[PDB]
């Protein structure tokens, strides 16, 4: 019934976040949501002395006709002060990424029963738009935790865990990690017999009032030569530019032998057979990629970037790192359209990350903004949100990768 | 009553203390009046020399009109107020309206007076009136209710009309009422009669609160010239345009004209700007007189025949899908229109940004697809059904090949010429009997072909490209060409066929005239 005082980092003030445009039927959706919402007194009309906006959005749930709202409080955590969650603050279990078979949950819900510190609420502030500017926009803000806020799922952890324990040492078989909105469960018991243990969860958690993820068999998938049986001037040279590029990861490739066949001006198709001294350069080459570059270490106190490159025909590509070319992760995903494709990668991308590190990356997105913040809402389903930012990729990138 | 909003000061910050300046004994006569009405009413009320606080106080005289007027100062005042979330800037466009049976519009009398001020904040609004005897009062009062010019004023009078306009608003549906400022404006389906008489409904409970409506034998009613529109409770089009048939055309005339010219454009299809707008290059001065051009005149006369006709745009019917086309209406431009019923329009536009260096008409069009989108998003909630001058198999062509991800709505194909298509294409392989040419400002080719060459004025990057259009200059229908640079390298693998740089340009219309071309890059040193 106390309501723990949350504050702003210092001098920080609310967020005035502009509210992107939504279409008739996401209007409608979270006019029925918030009208809702604000009988059961989780959220309230306010008044214009509040001046912050937080945007709001409408999402349809995976296998369910129901909306969800997904509010995008990205700016308001990031000015929302830090809790300490060092001394038993979770932290983040090695052992998850790695348990087999893993379920997502979301628990927003439990929020609502936690009331929100009343001094913090007007930071909460939102608007349903209107078609057209007819009218003024409902405005609201929360009065209870709200889902989406960093401050929730801390201030919810005591009795997080308080309702957890019990299954906790009951099944301790099975690894339960709490992110913001969402409860990750993982166990290498059997589907079938996973599946259930997780209804357990889902009826013990209803106690007190449906994703499929397998960490385990994820891989770093690395850097990769042509292999071909003749050699045209053409492919040495783009075998060489890409080595060339490679090299400044894995300093050992030479290139040397192989620089040596494009001595002169040949005809790019012209065959050129591969002198015994270069061949074995390119075994060697060929070597050194077959795996991740040694030294590379995650640091929890850097920003984890996220770079996608669209390869084509419904194939993408993506690299995790913290430091340029020092990547932590390198994955590919295959399928529609460009962007829910898109969003698809983005959202499993993040998961990752999350189940890994237990941080969302940041993400450098080959697209454009007008398109990206139009129908992203569209095929997006996560309750968190990454950071995004919108770049034009360089042909010669997106070669060496494939 | 409505109820009080309450207001702050900035934090840190604390009320505005102002000297009053100098007062015309007969000004101090005429505000002391002006002043008594105000208290009487309780808009306003004496208050003690405790409250330091003050703002300045003058007196005008109503435009045009023999008599006096108060005018309070608060730009201190609302340099020290806290911001509120504050008015809407953007105003429901025309064409996002549903046609209404009738509409009228109300004016409300002294809202800002019929609105209550926050009690705590009440003192900040501190002022006083000098008395005129060297040794006697100079009374100060402060304001009770919303103050003219100041800063929350307009929000929370806002606010409160939601409030009290939701009942109303509640059981009647059917009405449809819009708040701007000091105006209210209603729209019906209602049969004229029973219209008139929800604006009576209206009018009164208005007044149940204090506020104060026009009466109807001196309202306002359609036609309503609006924000630059003509509305007509069945259709709309922008306020007739007269273009000046001057002799003499100066640089602010042009850049009014074609200012005055976009305008039309949302409506009025055809317009076009180009010729006037490259009578504007290397001006010198706002005055510059500059001669019309042949084409320039062309265009003049060709916008004032567009012109000539009142053209209209009719309302959103919620029941019809809406639907958008585009058109090639020249290099860099396109034209579009929405239409829910076969050609009409609800409105109208055309789309010549071009965004970055170097595009293609596929990308352009595209671009102006999400443009479109993005505004019906806006004033329809929806997106239309695209007709487009491409061909799927066009689009999707380019589409897989490039970079970036991209996505149109559903969309038609409408062959009406012209068409957009790709002018080229890279070959995917090296080419087999080409010559290839190694450009670096030359060239040498596997058959002996040699060609440096130096110039003047010159960018490092322009340097490259010059090399590739030499090699295509010099090649024949099929060339395979090496470079280096990474730059010439992804421009032209953008495929694009229009640009700013004319170099490009050139080498453009080489490719296009190639009967294959093998582009291919390699290291440096
Ligand atoms: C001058 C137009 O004022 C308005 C602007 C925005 N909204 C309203 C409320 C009702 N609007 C709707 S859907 N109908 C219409 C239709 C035609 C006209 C005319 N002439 C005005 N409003 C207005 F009446």
């Amino acid at each position: 019934i106390e309501t723990v005082p949350v504050k702003l980092k210092p001098g920080m003030d609310g967020p005035k976040v502009k509210q992107w445009p939504l279409t008739e039927e996401k209007i409608k959706a979270l006019v029925e949501i918030c009208t809702e919402m604000e009988k059961e007194g989780k959220i309230s009309k306010i008044g214009p002395e509040n001046p912050y906006n937080t945007p709001v959005f409408a999402i349809k749930k995976k296998d369910s006709t129901k909306w969800r709202k997904l509010v995008d409080f990205r700016e308001l955590n990031k000015r929302t002060q830090d809790f300490w969650e060092v001394q038993l603050g979770i932290p983040h279990p090695a052992g998850l990424k790695k348990k087999k078979s893993v379920t997502v949950l979301d628990v927003g819900d439990a929020y609502f029963s936690v009331p929100l510190d009343e001094d913090f609420r007007k930071y909460t502030a939102f608007t349903i738009p209107s078609i057209n500017n007819e009218t003024p926009g409902i405005r609201y803000q929360y009065n209870v935790l709200p889902q989406g806020w960093k401050g929730s799922p801390a201030i919810f952890q005591s009795s997080m865990t308080k309702i957890l324990e019990p299954f906790r040492k009951q099944n301790p078989d099975i690894v339960i990690y709490q992110y913001m909105d969402d409860l990750y469960v993982g166990s290498d018991l059997e589907i079938g017999q996973h599946r259930t243990k997780i209804e357990e969860l889902r009826q013990h958690l209803l106690r007190w009032g449906g994703y499929e993820l397998h960490p385990d068999k994820w891989t770093v998938q690395p850097i990769v030569l042509p292999e071909k049986d003749s050699w045209t001037v053409n492919d040495i040279q783009k075998l060489v530019g890409k080595l060339n590029w490679a090299s400044q990861i894995y300093p050992g490739i030479k290139v040397r032998q192989l620089c040596k066949l494009l001595r002169g001006t040949k005809a790019l198709t012209e065959v050129i057979p591969l002198t015994e001294e270069a061949e074995l350069e390119l075994a060697e080459n060929r070597e050194i990629l077959k795996e991740p570059v040694h030294g590379v270490y995650y640091d929890p106190s850097k920003d984890l970037i996220a770079e996608i490159q669209k390869q084509g025909q419904g194939q993408w590509t993506y690299q995790i790192y913290q430091e340029p070319f020092k990547n932590l992760k390198t994955g590919k995903y295959a399928r529609t359209n460009d962007v829910k494709q898109l969003t698809e990668a983005v959202q499993k991308i993040t998961t990752e990350s999350i189940v890994i590190w237990g941080k969302t990356p940041k993400f450098k997105l080959p697209i454009q903004k007008e398109t990206w913040e139009t129908w992203w809402t569209e095929y997006w389903q996560a309750t968190w949100i990454p950071e995004w930012e919108f770049v034009n990729t360089p042909p010669l990138v997106k070669l060496w990768y494939q | 009553p409505i109820e009080t909003v309450p207001v702050k000061l900035k934090p840190g910050m604390d009320g505005p203390k102002v000297k009053q300046w100098p007062l015309t004994e007969e000004k101090i006569k005429a505000l002391v009046e002006i002043c008594t009405e105000m208290e009487k009413e309780g808009k306003i009320s004496k208050i003690g020399p405790e409250n330091p606080y003050n703002t300045p106080v003058f007196a005008i005289k109503k435009k045009d009109s023999t008599k006096w007027r108060k005018l309070v100062d608060f730009r201190e005042l609302n340099k020290r107020t806290q911001d509120f979330w504050e008015v809407q800037l953007g105003i429901p466009h025309p064409a996002g309206l549903k046609k209404k049976k009738s509409v009228t519009v109300l004016d409300v009398g002294d809202a800002y007076f019929s609105v209550p001020l926050d009690e705590d904040f009440r003192k900040y609004t501190a002022f006083t009136i000098p008395s005129i005897n060297n040794e006697t009062p100079g009374i100060r009062y402060q304001y009770n209710v919303l103050p003219q010019g100041w800063k929350g004023s307009p929000a929370i009078f806002q606010s409160s009309m939601t409030k009290i306009l939701e009942p109303f608003r509640k059981q009647n549906p059917d009405i449809v009422i819009y708040q701007y400022m000091d105006d209210l404006y209603v729209g019906s389906d209602l049969e004229i009669g029973q219209h008139r008489t929800k604006i009576e409904e209206l009018r009164q409970h208005l007044l149940r609160w204090g506020l104060t409506t026009p009466d109807k034998k001196h309202q306002k009613e359609p036609p309503f010239l609006w924000m630059g529109y003509e509305l007509h409770p069945d259709k709309w089009t922008v306020q007739p345009i007269v273009l000046p048939e001057k002799d003499s055309w100066t640089v602010n005339d042009i850049q009014k004209l074609v200012g005055k010219l976009n305008w039309a454009s949302q409506i009025y299809p055809g317009i076009k700007v180009r010729q006037l707008c490259k009578l504007l290059r290397g001006t010198k001065a706002l005055t510059e007189v500059i001669p019309l051009t042949e084409e320039a005149e062309l265009e003049l006369a060709e916008n004032r025949e567009i012109l000539k006709e009142p053209v209209h745009g009719v309302y959103y019917d919620p029941s019809k899908d809406l639907i958008a086309e585009i058109q090639k209406q020249g290099q860099g431009q396109w034209t579009y229109q929405i239409y829910q019923e076969p050609f009409k329009n609800l409105k109208t536009g055309k789309y010549a940004r071009m965004r970055g260096a170097h595009t293609n008409d596929v990308k352009q069009l595209t671009e102006a697809v999400q443009k479109i989108t993005t505004e019906s998003i806006v004033i329809w909630g929806k997106t239309p059904k695209f007709k487009l001058p491409i061909q799927k198999e066009t689009w999707e062509t380019w589409w897989t090949e490039y970079w970036q991800a991209t996505w149109i709505p559903e969309w038609e194909f409408v062959n009406t010429p012209p068409l957009v298509k790709l002018w080229y294409q890279l070959e995917k392989e090296p080419i087999v009997g080409a010559e290839t040419f190694y450009v670096d400002a030359g060239y040498v080719t596997n058959r002996g072909r040699q060609k440096v060459v130096t110039l003047t004025d010159t960018t490092n990057q322009k340097t490259e490209l010059q090399a590739i259009y030499l090699a295509l200059q010099d090649s024949g229908l099929e060339v395979n060409i090496v470079t280096d640079s990474q730059y010439a390298l992804g421009i032209i693998q953008a495929q694009p066929d229009q640009s700013e740089s004319e170099l490009v340009n050139q080498i453009i219309e080489q490719l296009i005239k190639k009967e294959k071309v093998y582009l291919a890059w390699v290291p440096a040193h």
